DNA sequence: GAGAGAAGCGCCAAACACA
DNA sequence: ACTGTGTTTGGCGCTTCTCTC
DNA sequence: GAGAGAAGCGCCAAACACA
DNA sequence: ACTGTGTTTGGCGCTTCTCTC
């Protein structure tokens, strides 16, 4: 009996059809597997992405990240407009709620007053000062699912590119100053670099012409919910967990419960198809 | 009424039609601060949403649209000027006049635009009505005026000479018989979009206009409102060819006014620039006039 | 609302029509408040202005470098604590990535803007300096502006009290001749030139290939034409009814089917 | 100039031709970088491939792995043949040059006797003892470049699938003894899992007819060095180092001088193209 | 060469002769050495038979579980240094993954292979046992290999003495009757059957389009006939004159081209 | 001569043909143990080039090539037996036959080999010459001739009755006439292959087969050489059809040997096979005449 | 005189790293 | 609401041009 | 009677992890 | 000599089959 069989020795598709068994039982006993399921890292779903602003000053994504130069950690703060691409970053020697809001305002000053910023869930992005500056200006600020860098994969990525650009400014003269660097780098990004699809200059778009409005969007979302194995996003996990059923389910992540308490956002990629029990 | 985006297309293009009919409707801010409130407040949303509609659908303008909205903007905008009164007053109906006034551009140049179409809808007295209306007080209102005759000069090609000939005409007529107007500065730059695109050799047409119209203007007293965009024009002449610069020069320092004024230092920036590119090709010929007329 | 935006910049009332605000309960806010109650350049970023200021304080002074563009009156400042040619050179570097690159430069004479760096400094980006011997009105604005942001709260860290007047000029204040404020005008696109006995066709745009995000497809369904372009997105009508800003990695080149 | 503005700036391409340059001078002054070079980590050579036998008993791959057992570390000798696929795995408690020789013995006595075997650089495989081994039964041994697991990446795959089954195993049954386990996945990997792209079991390839005879090989190799910017293959580095000149270029790796004293072997892809100085 | 193969491994000089040697010196080396000098099944891994025999040492034992099968010779042998159902299972186990799994299962009665732990191994393999009470020649053949093994070198671990005489029995020694080893006996593919009033096709292998390793190229270029199959790689011929092994990631599927 | 890998492809197959021709000569190491040492070696150099390359290059046969190798191939094996002398020996001209064997199974399997060209070129008399030559002593001679011999009946459709009549009469000769025979186990393991692929109903012809010469063949004095391949043929009868069981199990009861001796065992194993087989259907019809026959 | 090498130019999937 | 992304790079298909029989 | 849903089956690129 | 690889998985194109107007 193929059932057996698989049971004993968690076999494949094509040993169970050489035992006697057409395609279909075959791959039902393996898809009913829960050891198969639990142990195999492999999955297919679909991807995520970031949610982009309609206009520019619509949605910004902001990042601090370290840059080495001179025995000095500068600390940059750095802004992205998802929209244009526009970029604005400040160094400092520290990071710290106070600072934040500094180059939030200064941001502001460079590109103009924004509606919504996503950041993550750094320490100086949850303090109770950060939320009372936004309010004050307001503006709409969330954060992204914990120790999930990737919804932050925009801002990460500028990161990188303004990072290499210091670099060559550093290998052609080492005695450069920091602030002179920061400031040459920002105007061939925002002013020189042209983007490689749209095969136009960040700051075009910025101040194109506003005449197309927005498009109408629709908040409606599917009605249904599945079984999911799922992994937690802070600690990695050789094999899968579950499955649980997704209380509701988002447009790139669901709400699944870890435990008897309380649930947690999981994105879709740390998430595994389920075969209803039932 | 009904969306436009919730029927069938099948139908789609008349309510279109309907939606473009139901805003001819007049409406005046200036007769009463108060006066049909929720009429123009569904004139307004429709042509939000119309605005919205034009700029996120293809194939969606035939040949039964284009005469009708041309109908509807010359409803809307061609009417008797605001008597003259010499900050500048606000037009008090300036959200409709702002809606329509997007709308318009976003039609002119949508891709679906074809220009065979329009040269039996719009003719010579639709622009020239048009171009009457320069003369508007309200800055913004310029400003949309300019940015739509920009793309009527350049979309079009049998009305170029026609623009030209009256643009000279009505320059005529600013310098000599009537002395009132403020839409100097944007016409300027229109001209100098023009201008910018020429090609060689110049055409002795474009001569004449640089020798009959352009400099004299300097003569105005209210040059400094439109100080730089003319120098601008200016400089984009004797760039084509070095070799014209000659009378441009002979004008100038003929027609210097011999008699002290703040607004002298103006030719002096404007010469400056001309210094600038005067220098290659031994331009010496003036050189000596030139120097005599700035020694006084 | 108005009444949070003007507590918190000043700006004038002008500024507050372009928001919810109208003319009367306009005017009515602006003298609520206590505190309240030629142009020598061709093209923005042909000639600028470059001045040194001494911002006074009660127990310090801050030394403001400004640079006006003298076409749109747009304003960049930042503030030191010395006076030299390095900080010059800083200063105006600055002002070039938050404005772009000038032709002209014009300033005064003074230990700085005179010595061997800042001439290579201005060489090195191609600009030519010009300097003369006697705007003033711009520092002005800058530094009431900033007495009022310091009166309504003396815990700032003259970072952010910078930033907000910097904002407050360039994107809040509206100008007077034009009804226009001073990035509006600074940074319009110019009217493309217009070539003689050839028309001006229409830019054709490109069709793309396309999946729509969240299912995970693997076969492009249709070419369309792109209504919009932007970084990271481009605007494809997915229906009849509707369109969506699908991501660039869900996007193939295509030709058109003629 | 295009020239001063990317050496001032190191802006992109079309930010030169924009300024005014042609393609080629704008493509050509991108190239001559070396800052622009040294500091973009994007570089684009070709893949290298393990070397794989002709026949049965050619070539060898093996490695050691750990698995972790009701608090028992048991160390796993895995050696994968590179034509069929067979695999021969023994566990042990430690590891040393001793218990890899008994190893060996047991794959041949599993397999047959290899003509050669290539395994990492491990502290029991450059052993006196096993390379004395090797000769007593001629058997020629090679070593890879250091600090490069992808050069045993076969058996390296090998090791995961091992350890995937006896998870497996472990989940339906805790109390089932390691030998049991090892033996039957063993057997489930050997005699009833098929491969996926031939469509063979490993087995059946491993005692096929050996009908088919060797084609012969040649020894022939580019006769041509180039230039190339290097990175080390023990510690990461950010940036690229050099350029210098290889002294002998092999199929999937290079010569390099990383000092002026010695040479170093390193992979295609720790490597990027340089233009020759003269 | 063969004197140092039969030094280590002590095989037949019929072995010999399968390698370099020849007949004379075959006989030469075999007469050189101090220390030299009815089937059951019906097919391979039909009927095993199974035994557990005392391996004497000087001053130790131990218990070798050895599965013969009854059709080619074949040898699984384990040692351990106790004896119950447990390490009977194990070496069933063993030699199930050593050789293959067995139909039907033969051995002695014993306090192993009685207990419900052996019978409940055998149900869950679905192995038909029989026991009965009274092969012990290829035990007799195992003793004698490894006493040479010891006596050529008494430091040795009783693992690689037991690797040793595996390999020399099931791969080295021939068979008298039919000039074969054990291992190829066993692990000989069986002729496939014969279907009546249909004719046996020849079976077409595949087509591929193939990369040159080595090349960076992102052109297929050509769909070629395969001529061998191996894991990891296929045989292509790159021209009409020597043909390569193109690994899998290199080789996509394709159709004929009618 | 000349490499057959480095010729262009216009005269590559002549030297094929050429170097297949070459290797025609014979030579006889039972003759003397040194003789034409380098015309040996060269051909077996010749023989291993060819095998080589026939394996690697397709398209490659053609027409002429298919009977000039059956011809070298009959010029090569086709000879005089060896004389009758009852561990075997050896044949000493091993290499050549082996390398030849290991060329006409390469050669006989190639996907380029077409079944409508040997119908003209390989006839019953090859066949026929072939068979006679299972009579070798050599084992692998006869392991070879076992799998040359499965291919070729299974690739050709015409000579499959006239094989199975032969093979019936060799089994007669061999039962009857002659004693003398030791490639009894390869044609059982040929027989077995052949009937595992029957299909139903099972035609007469098999049935006289079973009935005549299958289980009279367990009257052989050599049986135990023979004895497990010949079972597994009997247990592939049964399978197909339980009904036709009756005749098998009554000439196994009526024929077996009522006297003692060693070999009876063999006989009891079958009847183990058998009778696992033989327990569904409700088979008890010759169950008490069984156990009656295996009292005594 | 004219078709065969050579230069020019736009495009693309695979690598890469952002703590 | 929750969600990866933008730039670099050699190899090609393409178009246009120059030196040679 | 017959073409429209449904079940069956082989194939594939992207993810994945091997200290 | 030096060099990454094999398995898992949902989504599709394909072929064959069953229940309904
Ligand atoms: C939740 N709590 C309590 C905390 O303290 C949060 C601390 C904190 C805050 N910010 C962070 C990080 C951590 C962080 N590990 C990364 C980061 O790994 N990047 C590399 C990276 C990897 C993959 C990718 F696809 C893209 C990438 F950029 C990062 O980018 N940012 O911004
Ligand atoms: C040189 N000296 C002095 C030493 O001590 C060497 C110690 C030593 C010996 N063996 C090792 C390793 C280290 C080792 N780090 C790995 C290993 O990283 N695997 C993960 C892995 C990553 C990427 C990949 F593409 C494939 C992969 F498998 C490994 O597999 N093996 O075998
Ligand atoms: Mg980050
Ligand atoms: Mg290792
Ligand atoms: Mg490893
Ligand atoms: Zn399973
Ligand atoms: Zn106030
Ligand atoms: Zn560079
Ligand atoms: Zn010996």
């Amino acid at each position: 009996s193929p059932a057996k069989l698989h049971s004993f020795t968690h076999c494949g598709q094509a040993a169970l059809t050489l035992h006697g068994a057409t395609t279909t039982e075959a791959l039902n006993i393996l898809h009913s597997c829960h050891a198969c399921r639990k142990n195999n890292p492999q999955h297919q779903m679909p991807r995520g992405h970031i949610r982009r602003g309609l206009l520019p000053n619509h949605i910004w994504q902001g990042d601090i990240t370290h840059f080495k130069y001179k025995n000095t950690l500068y600390r940059l703060h750095v802004w992205v407009d998802t929209f244009s691409g526009s970029v604005s970053a400040t160094h400092k020697k520290r990071e710290t709620s106070s600072e934040a809001i500094s180059s939030l305002l200064h941001a502001i000053a460079h590109l103009g007053r924004p509606s919504h910023i996503n950041t993550d869930n750094g320490p100086a992005y949850a303090s109770q000062e950060f939320q009372h500056a936004c309010t004050s200006l307001a503006i709409r600020h969330t954060t992204h699912i914990p120790y999930n860098p990737t919804s932050s994969g925009l801002v990460e990525r500028t990161n990188g590119i303004l990072k290499t650009l210091l670099y060559k400014y550093f290998s052609d003269n080492p005695n450069l100053p920091m602030d002179n660097a920061l400031s040459v780098a920002l105007w061939t990004i925002n002013h020189l670099n042209v983007l490689t699809h749209c095969q136009k200059t960040r700051w075009q778009l910025h101040h194109s012409p506003r005449l197309p409005p927005i498009p109408e969007e629709k908040p409606v979302t599917t009605s249904k919910t599945h079984w999911y194995y799922f992994k937690i996003p802070g600690l990695n996990s050789r094999q899968w967990k579950g499955p649980q059923r997704a209380l509701q389910e988002a447009a790139g992540a669901a709400l699944i419960p870890v435990s008897d308490t309380a649930a947690q956002w999981i994105p879709w990629k740390l998430l595994k198809r389920a075969v209803c029990p039932r | 009424l009904l969306h436009i985006r919730d029927v069938p297309p099948a139908d789609q293009e008349k309510l279109f039609i309907q939606k473009l009919r139901q805003c001819c409707v007049l409406f005046d801010f200036v007769s009463d601060p108060l006066s049909d409130l929720k009429w123009k407040e569904v004139k307004r949303a429709a042509l939000s949403e119309m605005v919205e509609y034009i700029t996120h659908n293809r194939n969606v303008i035939t040949e039964p649209i284009y005469p009708e909205v041309v109908h509807m903007f010359a409803v809307n905008m061609f009417r008797t000027l605001p008597p003259s009164s010499n900050e500048p007053t606000l037009e008090a109906a300036w959200p409709h006049l702002q809606l329509v006034y997007e709308f318009f551009l976003r039609f002119l140049e949508s891709p679906d635009f074809q220009p065979n179409i329009a040269k039996k809808y719009i003719d010579q007295k639709f622009v020239l009505q048009l171009l009457e209306l320069f003369d508007s007080e309200d800055p913004r209102e310029r400003d949309f005026l300019k940015t739509t005759l920009h793309r009527i000069y350049g979309k079009f090609l049998g009305l170029r000479a026609y623009i030209r000939k009256q643009i000279n005409n009505i320059f005529y007529r600013f310098i000599y018989e009537t002395e009132h107007h403020n839409g100097i500065a944007e016409l300027l730059e229109i001209l100098g979009s023009i201008i910018n695109g020429f090609a060689l050799p110049l055409k002795e047409e474009h001569k004449i206009f640089l020798l009959k119209v352009l400099l004299p203007l300097h003569k105005v007293k209210s040059l400094s409102v439109y100080h730089p965009q003319l120098a601008y024009c200016v400089v984009q002449f004797l760039e084509k060819d070095s070799t014209l610069t000659e009378p441009v020069v002979m004008a100038l320092l003929k027609y210097w006014p011999k008699t002290h004024s703040p607004k002298e230092v103006m030719f002096l920036n404007e010469l400056e620039e001309i210094l600038d590119v005067i220098e290659p090709s031994e331009f010496v010929k003036i050189m000596e006039p030139l120097f005599r007329q700035l020694a006084k």
